[PDB]
């Protein structure tokens, strides 16, 4: 599933990300490579159990492919931002100003079995303010592709 | 309401308040049950259908009565939308009852003017109304009859309009029974003309006219005390500009027979009694008569005096009128002198020459007077009379007459002379009513009686009926012509034969050569003919061979019935020969022709029977009527008892048949009566299937109505479209409305549905589209919720930026 | 009963995930599955009995499909003939002329009603600034689904 969405651009973003964590340039990221990438980003308080927890997710040396497979496997239902924006633009169909909370509450719960009312309240809390104001779909897309603080 | 102001005060009698209307048209109605029905005592009363005997019907009444009457003793009832319809011919229910009923309702509401096609029905108020109101006159000025409520000035103005618009002459035909009140209208129409188009930078002459004609063409009938024996035709000659220029009167039937005869309770023309009244004694000596009418057989066969009439007063009225009328004293002298000769004639006596069957004068006492009074020679006169010198072959053969033949010929002249004179007077009147100014068109106003049926129909009846049966055909045609234009304008495909044609049968039988009149006027030439003689000739020639010709069905007496449009008239032939003689002895006429009394001389220059003219005059008339744009007015008489706001049924019903009203409805109901204008069609009925919508709304005022009729469980036959409107049969539009109110529930409810349907049909197209975009959204979020807590993903996150 | 697609369409309007749609949604699902039904007709049979229609269409496909077929029988009334004509009866003044106000109130206040919202939605840019609407085109755009 993890090689089927997954475009060349996404994969290059990942390749560059790997080479930035890959301190030694060897081709395999290890505990040492993780330690000074954390240090270069300002994080000095790193304990071995956290570094080890990271590495334990893979069965072998963390090599480009083992990385790409492990990160794909967690994003099995995740698109690139423009594609996600298209789904909202279809729900927008009139254009420019994004949708209201009620209109999508109902459409996530209704056709099919469930986007559960536990999942949806977590959505209004983790998607915001945004979801209250303009149900800011533009913002929603940028936070899922680019991190939570941004 | 807003509109009405002009009338204001009259309004209530012209139109009803905009809610009175509304409260009437918008009310509960049950078509399938509500109906009109036959009724033994009252003509047609209304009721509700109770049951159904398979071809019998039981109905409740409005008064409370239950009757089981045939299937066709039952007639539908118009939806309330047609309450007090200005034009009954717009009704979707062209019945006999519905017409009676419409008139009646708008009368009980004091509306006397209701239209029935082209007609302008008018009902006798029997009381006073602000209608002839000097405000109204203006109001109706410059208005098509669709811009204003039913009224006579409508007709009268439109005529005028039309007159100048089309550059054609016009006519107005007023007609009704004795008590219908036509003179009143006629007069009223006339004022109208005079007012709205005056160039006196008449009004009396105009008036004074009557009282002359009345002395000569009026008499005490057993019904009226001043019955019209008269009819009339005025030609108002309008100028080029459009301003008044001339007038023209003509008188008809003041009934030649009165001059020589009279029923027992009746009397002859007034004049006679006027003159012998003695208010102007010279006259008596001048004419050489007495003051006792029993000296003049011709004029005292019936009655001599009438309490309600003051012969003395009238004599002057008459007298004075003559003058105003501009007659020369001489003429005014001829008139008198001539009117006395006639009395004298009836005194002319004869006797059988010995051993001969010839007539020889029984004295030269009276002849002398008659002779002098007419500017004749006693002898020459008595000869011509006795030894009529005829011209059989290529010469002039002197013929001898019998006593019976003379008495009858005399009578024929008496009548002949009187008539002619009367005609002349009219002309002379018309002449004054003679200017030099140019004339481009005229508007003829015809006032005459309508077909009246009596248990007793004599000669006079035939003459009148005949007049009317002609007038009728005159209409039926105009309508045929008229109708056919619409179907031509619209583009409908309707073929039909002239509606007049139906009557030609009856007319030919009367006016054609071997027809009644002829047989009548020939026999008048036979010195020894009898009413009985005449009769047989009538039969031998028409009986069995002619359909409209029939022998009376005993039920007074009758000699022959005719089948006129209005019905069967039983005619009694007794006196006819005489009455008709007043065939004319041409020798005598000769003498007249060379009288010392110019006027007398004049009257007979166009040269004889009585019916001989009547016809000539009636032809000259019906010809004048043709070069005219006919405008019709039918006057009605509510109740014999003289009561405002009331109506006997069968009495009004009668009139309607003999009027032409019921025949106009017939002819209407054969084609496509009701015709809806397209927008007028949209608005009112859109609601029926309002959805026959995207293509019915981006739309055309015409193509729409087309498209609309797409729906409904309606006969797609019954209608027909054309360039400006749809054509529809009866009770259809009635059907429409119902749906609308009932008929629209149909129309709407159905148009709603599709919409509803369709509405959701678009929802599915959206739901479906959406199908995946959701999923995308669905799954996509879930990821994040899982990921955002993953080391590796946070890492990528802080790191994702340093990249390029 | 029979055909396949309609069963696929039922799940699209489940809105719970149970494959058991409600007796009220009954009247609406019937409207997009090919052909029109009126509200009064749906309300008449099986609709008028609450417990029976709840146990005869507030249900699985088993009673959906027979109710829908029952409606399928009366649908000959889809005939357009009467339904451009009925409209011309409201505003007839030349072409298929209408006025916005007359169709808007007549199709909200009369017979079966319609919400103002739904009527405004039928008037989706087919009645521009002119006030007058063109009948013949609406029946085509209405019947065009």
């Amino acid at each position: 599933n993890v090689f089927s969405m997954f475009d060349q651009t996404q994969i290059q973003d990942f390749k560059e990300a790997f080479t930035v964590i890959d301190q030694n340039r060897d081709g395999i990221i290890d505990k040492d490579d993780l330690r000074e990438t954390f240090a270069a980003m300002g994080r000095l308080n790193v304990k071995n159990e956290e570094l080890d927890a990271m590495i334990k997710e893979a069965s072998g040396p963390i090599n480009f492919t083992v990385f790409l497979t492990m990160f794909g496997e967690k994003l099995k239902g995740a698109d690139p931002e423009d594609v996600i924006m298209g789904a909202f633009k279809v729900l927008d169909p009139d254009g420019k100003g994004s949708i209201k909370k009620s209109f999508l509450e109902e459409l996530l719960t209704t056709q099919c079995d469930r986007f559960t009312p536990e999942e949806i309240k977590n959505m209004w809390a983790a998607f915001p303010p945004d979801v209250a104001g303009n149900v800011d779909y533009k913002n929603i897309c940028y936070v899922i592709t680019h991190g939570e603080d941004k | 309401d807003a509109e009405m102001a002009a009338f204001g005060e009259a309004a209530p009698y012209l139109r009803k308040s905009e809610k009175e209307r509304i409260e009437a048209q918008n009310k509960p109605f049950d078509a399938k049950s509500s109906v009109f029905v036959v009724h033994p005592k009252e003509s047609f009363v209304k009721g509700t259908i109770q049951s159904k005997e398979g071809g019998k019907v039981t109905v409740k009444t409005e008064g409370g009565e239950t009757l089981t009457v045939k299937e066709d003793q039952v007639f539908s009832m118009n939806p309330p939308k047609y309450d007090k319809i200005e034009d009954m011919a717009m009704m979707t229910h062209l019945h006999e009852p519905a017409v009676l009923y419409n008139l009646k309702e708008r009368y009980a509401a004091w509306m006397i003017y209701t239209y029935s096609g082209l007609f302008c029905v008018t009902v006798n108020p029997y009381k006073w109304l602000p209608v002839y109101n000097p405000k109204v006159v203006l109001a109706y000025r410059g208005k098509k009859r669709q811009e204003a409520p039913p009224h006579i000035f409508s007709i009268s103005d439109n005529a005028y309009q039309f007159m100048l618009t089309d550059r054609e002459n016009q006519s107005i035909l007023i007609t009704g029974e004795s008590g219908a009140g036509k003179t009143v209208n006629t007069k009223r129409v006339i004022q109208y003309f005079a007012t709205i188009a005056a160039s006196g930078e008449l009004e009396d002459q105009i008036i004074s006219a009557n009282p002359l004609l009345e002395a000569f063409g009026n008499a005490k009938t057993v019904r009226n005390d001043n019955s019209s024996r008269f009819g009339k035709f005025i030609r108002i000659h309008f100028g080029a500009t459009g301003k008044l220029a001339s007038a023209d009167i003509e008188t008809y039937l003041l009934e030649k027979s009165r001059v020589t005869f009279q029923l027992p309770a009746e009397r002859s023309y007034h004049i006679f009694y006027q003159i012998m009244s003695n208010k102007k004694p010279e006259l008596i000596d001048m004419l050489l008569i007495t003051t006792n009418p029993y000296d003049y057989h011709y004029v005292s066969q019936g009655e001599i005096t009438v309490p309600s009439i003051d012969d003395q007063e009238e004599l002057m009225a008459t007298d004075s009128a003559i003058d105003i009328l501009g007659f020369s004293a001489d003429e005014k002298t001829a008139i008198y002198k001539l009117t006395g000769a006639v009395m004298h004639y009836g005194n002319l006596k004869f006797k059988q020459k010995q051993r001969e069957e010839q007539a020889e004068p029984d004295g030269t006492e009276v002849a002398d007077k008659a002779a002098y009074l007419m500017g004749l020679n006693s002898a020459e006169l008595l000869k011509a009379l006795c030894y009529p010198r005829v011209k059989v072959g290529n010469e002039f053969v002197t013929k001898g007459q019998t006593v019976s033949q003379v008495h009858n010929s005399v009578g024929a002249l008496a009548k002949a002379v009187y008539e002619k004179m009367f005609l002349w007077m009219v002309i002379r009147i018309n002449q004054q009513l003679d200017t030099k100014q140019p004339r481009q068109y005229f508007i003829g106003v015809l006032d005459i009686a309508g077909f009246e049926i009596f248990d007793f129909n004599s000669f006079e009846q035939l003459c009148i009926n005949f007049t009317n049966e002609k007038l009728q055909q005159f209409f039926n045609h105009h309508m045929f012509v008229l109708e056919q234009e619409e179907y031509k304008k619209e583009g409908i495909e309707w073929e039909f034969i002239d509606f007049g044609m139906d009557l030609a049968a009856c007319i030919e039988l009367i006016e054609k050569p071997m027809g009644i009149f002829s047989i009548l006027e020939e026999e008048c030439m036979f010195p020894k003919a009898t009413d009985t003689s005449f009769k047989n000739k009538l039969y031998d020639q028409h009986l069995g061979k002619s359909n409209n010709f029939q022998k009376p069905k005993p039920a007074a007496e009758a000699h022959f019935s005719l089948v006129h449009y209005a019905g069967t008239v039983d005619y009694n032939i007794s006196g006819w020969l005489e009455k008709n003689k007043d065939p004319l002895n041409e020798t005598v006429i000769g003498l007249y022709q060379k009288s010392s009394v110019k006027t007398l001389a004049l009257l007979f220059a166009t040269y004889q029977t009585v019916s001989a003219l009547f016809r000539e005059n009636l032809n000259k008339l019906m010809a004048n009527l043709r070069s005219t744009h006919p405008h019709f007015v039918r006057c009605i008489i509510p109740n014999e008892t003289k009561t405002p706001g009331a109506m006997e049924h069968e009495l009004v019903l009668h009139q309607l048949r003999c009027n032409g009203v019921l025949e106009g409805i017939r002819i209407c109901r054969k084609g496509f009566p009701s015709r809806v204008l397209y927008a007028d069609f949209k608005q009112r009925y859109r609601v029926l299937n309002a959805s026959a919508i995207p293509e019915g709304q981006f739309m055309d005022s015409k193509k729409a109505s087309e498209k609309l009729l797409g729906s409904i469980d309606v006969d797609h036959t019954q209608y027909r479209f054309g360039h400006t409107k749809v054509f529809f049969k009866a009770g259809l539009l009635g059907l429409l409305e119902e749906m609308r109110d009932d008929k629209l529930a149909e129309i709407i409810t159905r148009t709603q549905a599709r919409c509803r349907g369709f509405l959701m049909r678009v929802e599915y197209r959206r739901m479906v589209e959406r199908r995946e975009s959701i999923f995308c959204i669905q799954y996509n979020v879930r990821s994040f919720m899982n990921v955002k807590h993953w080391p590796w993903m946070k890492l990528f996150f802080k790191i994702k930026p340093l990249l390029k | 009963d029979e055909i396949n697609d309609f069963k696929e369409a039922f799940l699209l309007f489940d809105r719970t995930g149970d494959a058991k749609i409600t007796l009220s949604q009954v009247g609406d699902i019937v409207r997009a599955l090919g052909q029109n039904p009126t509200n009064a007709e749906i309300n008449k049979i099986l609709g008028n009995p609450s417990k029976e229609e709840m146990n005869a269409k507030k249900i699985t496909f088993e009673e959906f499909l027979p109710m829908l077929q029952a409606a399928a029988n009366n649908k000959d009334q889809g005939t357009f003939e009467d339904f451009v004509e009925g409209l011309r009866v409201f505003d007839k003044e030349g072409n298929g002329t209408v006025m916005g106000a007359e169709l808007r109130h007549v199709l909200a206040t009369l017979g079966e009603k319609m919400t103002e919202e739904e009527v405004e939605e039928l008037m989706k840019g087919q009645e521009d600034s002119n006030g007058c609407i063109n009948y013949e085109a609406f029946v085509k755009h209405i019947m065009s689904v």
